[PDB]
RNA sequence: AUACCACACACAAGGGAUCGUUUGGCUCCUGGGACGAGGAAGGGCGCAGCAGAGAGCGAUAUGUGUGGGAGCAGCAGCAAUGACCACACGUCCCCGAAUACAGCAUAGUGCUGGAGUACUCCUUGGAAUUAAGCAUAUGAGUAAAGGAAGGAAAAGAAACUAACGAGGAUUCCCGUAGUAGCGGCGAGUGAACAGGGAACAGUCCAACAGUGUAAUUCUCAAAUGAGAAGUUGUCAAAAGGAAGAAGAUGUGAAUCAGAAAGAAAAGCUGAACGAUACAGGGUGAUAGUCCCGUAGUGUCUUCUUACAUACGGUGAGUAGCUGUGCUCGGUAAUGCACAGUGAAGAGGUGGCAGUGUGCAUCUAAGACUAAAUACAACAGGAGACCGAUAGCAAAGAAGUAGGUUGACCGAAAACAGUGAAAUUGUGUGUGGACCCGAAUGGAUCGGGCCCGUCUUGAAACACGGACCAAGGAGUGCACAUACACUGCAAGUUGAGCAGAGGAAGUCUGUGAGGCGUAGUGAAGACGGAAAGCAGUGUGAGUGCGACCCGAUAGACUUGUGAACUAUA
RNA sequence: UAGGGGCGAAAGACCAAUCGAACAGUCUAGUUGCUGGUUCCCUCCGAAAUGUCUAUCAGGACAGCGCGCACGCAGAGAGAAG
């Protein structure tokens, strides 16, 4: 629902506000923040967060996100990049489509699934998996590497 | 995570541009030549009027005894840079000759 | 509707401006309508009531009465009209003050500067009316 | 701390921390509008904004996209037959720090200069323009678009010879 | 129970709750940002026909000029020979930087000092607190204390990023990002380039000034002379303008009558009339036409702003190095200092120490700069804010009455409305602490220990509570989360910002980024299942005063005290 | 002669009814695993005072026992017979 009354409004008239008579509601009975984790809170850490207290891995003091950013597509989705009206033309037509993945912000092609239509296609990208290359060549298509 | 998917080989590719050659600036006009001459001249007069400094004397003395590696170490400690030391040794050597 | 944003529409501000008025702004509070005939004799539609002028009371206890203005109280905004009074237990009579807007002018007192005051207002109209 | 959560990390410890609210947003927008309007009167026939070059964006992530830059280089201006003092008088921006390193980048910026020169109109006095009822151009001048292109088709014999 | 004690009801006392009202407060936005040796800010003392406080003003203590025009609030007297108001000017006692002074510059005249300091710049520099203890670390380069300036201040045109097919001063907004990293690798901390915008602007000095004559600046004279500064180096050109903005002020439509009733009609009833004006205020009850305005229209006054000469590639106790202390996310040194040592004319940099070598990009150790950005006093406009125990401490002579030896500390009180409860007197009734169940003409019968709270356990010889009114305690924001509801869906979104529009609302663009569309490893590298995004709300975790109240303590000040008491 | 300072024929005495570390004001609404309080009605369901680890023993966390929403569904705090 888009709106509902709160619990606090029902607790008017009931002594302890739902915190108990014996236990009460004190200020900080367990400590502040995420502290105590090697000591009295060891059971919470070993159950939910086992890889917290450690150092790991190779270090580079400065990294650049733009130099490493990439996005991946599978062969089964190649025909899907085209508009539905465009798909329905190339399905019947005698011509071969020329699809450039760079134009949709994809740089690497993966070998997942089968091609939607079993007719030739030209695919342009920066990198192909070994499975992807074999699948495209199977239908008489061509893989073109480009920057 | 949309990071670290390409190999280093494919990241190194590049688009085939057509380059423009750099415009060389080798010609030096008459007035620029006289300007440089006068500055180099002035540097002579100072050396003639006031002579060498204490560490330059100590350095040149070692060069006469062929104490090349001692002189190298000495100059490194005085000037800080191993490059400045290599340059100053070459200038002092030429002065003695 | 009001489209000028420099003029206030706050109840608190309008009320303070009324009661704390001084000088010429105070005189504007003492204006009354003229009768139909006088609005042909002179150009003006309304004037500040002064002693000696002749007025018909058009609202309140003393409705229908006519008389001469005796006094003008500027601090407590009221006019005293000849023959409008109440009698105390003592038999002593006290004039009761009437608010300017409940009066209407029947004859003008033309003593002193009144003729020049009227002239000044008529000219101010025509100056812009004829343009 | 109890139950399963992502471990907290909320940075509100520092008592000297300032807060910035934005209640002024609609009013400051209205002031910027009114300043542009009055500035536009002071130079009535002329556009409020200058002409700027087209450059290519920086990293591997943005190579394939073109953008506006700061100013034309002395070489671009000279190649289109103008001189620097004249270019300024006609509302072209100049940047003497930039260098040219490609044939393509130079050729495109020369086209912009020649196009702009052709679309201009000159007047003796302000009153002449006013009497002709000239309406002054607003916004940026000749901005790039960078749309997504369209899928080209090719005959099976071509596949062996060109590769898209 | 004649008269005491209790309860109920009527009347009179006693108190000031409740309801109705408000020339005050608070918050947001816009303008403004105006002091002083020509004596300021702040303190004291005087001035009225009757005058204490407060307001106003200086021995001229209501004077002059301009524009208006009717009374001066009480009593006595004044006033078209100008009552009163508004704009400017003249006069302006004593103390106070307080100066017949101190320091300092010029040929000479002079300038500084004190006040204010919310916002900006430069120094100096804590502790409480968090780590469930505590010492490194955190709070925090924050508080406190000092110096300085303006309407803004600081910064600013690369000894700059980047490795792309590259860009191109500074500042500000959206974002990269709670990331790369720093850290008893604990608690916790934490930037930069890109990509989308607002606003846009570049220039000076030194190096390096006519030698057929310092051509340069100043003073007195004079109509063409004397003298000072300067060769340890002076001297490198334009008037000019209409636009733009803010205030002040003039004008400005249209109604009368009536039964009943009231102190009073503007209500109610009938008949009219205005509108580019039905925003709002005042009138003896609720008014378009009774009064002041409003929509629409005129005038006038201030302020802001604009054309000329000559040039380059070497700015030293500096950059750097060794030791040392502080600092930063900066990690085998990010920035800043001190002592030793100390360059080259060619040098600096490319987030990990060293040596060599190509390559790319820049030019330090001298200066100036608009716009876009921040926020007190004072002025103006608004509000789903508060309504006299609230809202500022302060709706009246409030930083006042009053108080400290001193630094410093600090109230109450609205309407001549309404008039509750506690509590008191008188009269009339009913009972002997009172409640629940059941009744009589009438004696009474049966059942019940004092509530709230910690606790295995309270009627307790456990604690809090004499009585009544009013006030009085799980809230707001950020970040992940599960559920319910809504739109679209391999996609999704109110980023900022632009265009329209009598406008803090709404509508439309342009257009980033983020998360999703499949995972595995420290990584090189490899790849093969699972609807999401953005909101409206609820339960719940963490950080901030964090449900409300409460320590003994710690630190910091260019703050105060030897009137009591100790000793010379 | 003034506060981590004074002054003392010495008692930790005295320094404005305050001294085994003065007063004023600020940081500061310092902190609290400890004591006190925490404001309307009816309907339905309904506990625990035990185990492991803890500078842990007047406190926590994890598990066990409540409630809400519930995809779904042959089971049972009892007997026989081997």
């Amino acid at each position: 629902m888009f709106n509902k009354k709160s619990k606090s409004r029902k607790l008017r008239g009931h002594v302890s506000h739902g915190y108990g008579r014996v236990g009460k509601h004190r200020k900080h009975p367990a400590g502040r923040g995420k502290s105590g984790g090697l000591k009295h809170l060891r059971s919470l850490f070993q159950r939910y967060h086992p890889d917290h207290f450690r150092k790991l891995g190779i270090v580079m003091f400065h990294r650049n996100k733009n130099a490493d950013f990439t996005r991946t597509v599978n062969v089964s989705n190649l025909w899907g990049l085209m508009k539905l009206e465009e798909q329905m033309k190339f399905k019947s037509s005698a011509e071969v489509p020329v699809v450039d993945c760079r134009n949709y912000g994809y740089l690497k092609v993966l070998g997942g699934g089968d091609l939607s239509v079993k007719k030739p296609i030209v695919v342009i990208a920066r990198q192909f998996t070994k499975d992807a290359e074999e699948k495209i060549n199977a239908v008489g298509g061509k893989c073109v590497v480009a920057a | 995570m949309k990071i670290n998917k390409l190999n280093n080989a494919s990241k190194a590719l590049s688009y085939p541009v057509k380059k423009l050659a750099k415009t060389e600036k080798a010609p030096l006009t008459e007035k620029q030549q006289r300007s440089k001459e006068l500055k180099k001249f002035a540097m002579s007069i100072a050396r003639e009027v006031g002579g060498l400094a204490p560490y330059e004397l100590r350095a040149t003395e070692l060069l006469r005894r062929d104490e090349d590696k001692r002189c190298k170490k000495f100059m490194k400690k005085r000037l800080g840079s191993l490059k400045m030391a290599k340059k100053k040794i070459e200038l002092l050597a030429e002065e003695m000759r | 509707m009001k489209f000028n944003k420099n003029v206030t529409a706050s109840r608190r501000k309008n009320r303070k401006a009324h009661f704390t008025s001084i000088g010429l702004e105070r005189t504007k509070l003492m204006n009354a309508p003229l009768s139909k005939d006088l609005k042909e004799e002179y150009g003006i539609k309304r004037i500040a009531v002064r002693p000696g002028d002749m007025v018909k009371v058009v609202s309140g206890e003393f409705k229908k009465k006519e008389g001469v203005v005796m006094k003008v109280n500027r601090h407590d905004i009221k006019i005293e009209v000849e023959g409008c009074f109440v009698q105390k237990e003592d038999g002593k009579k006290i004039n009761k003050g009437i608010h300017p807007s409940n009066l209407r002018i029947i004859k003008l007192s033309m003593e002193k500067d009144r003729a020049e005051i009227i002239n000044k207002k008529v000219e101010a109209m025509k100056s812009e009316v004829k343009a | 701390m109890r139950g399963n959560q992502m471990l907290p990390n909320n940075h509100f410890n520092k008592g000297s921390m300032k807060f910035k609210n934005w209640f002024n947003q609609p009013m400051r927008a209205l002031k910027r509008k009114e300043v542009r309007e009055q500035k536009s009167k002071i130079c009535y026939p002329n556009p409020l904004k200058k002409l700027r070059p087209v450059v290519r964006c920086c990293s591997m992530r943005y190579n394939k996209k073109v953008r506006l830059g700061r100013g034309f280089t002395k070489m671009e201006i000279e190649k289109a037959g103008m001189d620097i003092k004249y270019a300024i008088s006609v509302g072209i921006a100049v940047d003497l720090r930039r260098k040219n390193k490609n044939e393509e980048g130079l050729e495109e910026n020369v086209k912009r200069l020649m196009d702009y020169k052709n679309k201009l109109k000159f007047f003796t006095t302000v009153r002449e323009a006013r009497d002709n009822k000239i309406e002054q151009y607003k916004g940026e001048i000749m901005k790039p678009v960078n749309i997504i292109p369209e899928v080209k088709g090719i005959k099976v014999e071509e596949i062996a010879t060109i590769y898209g």
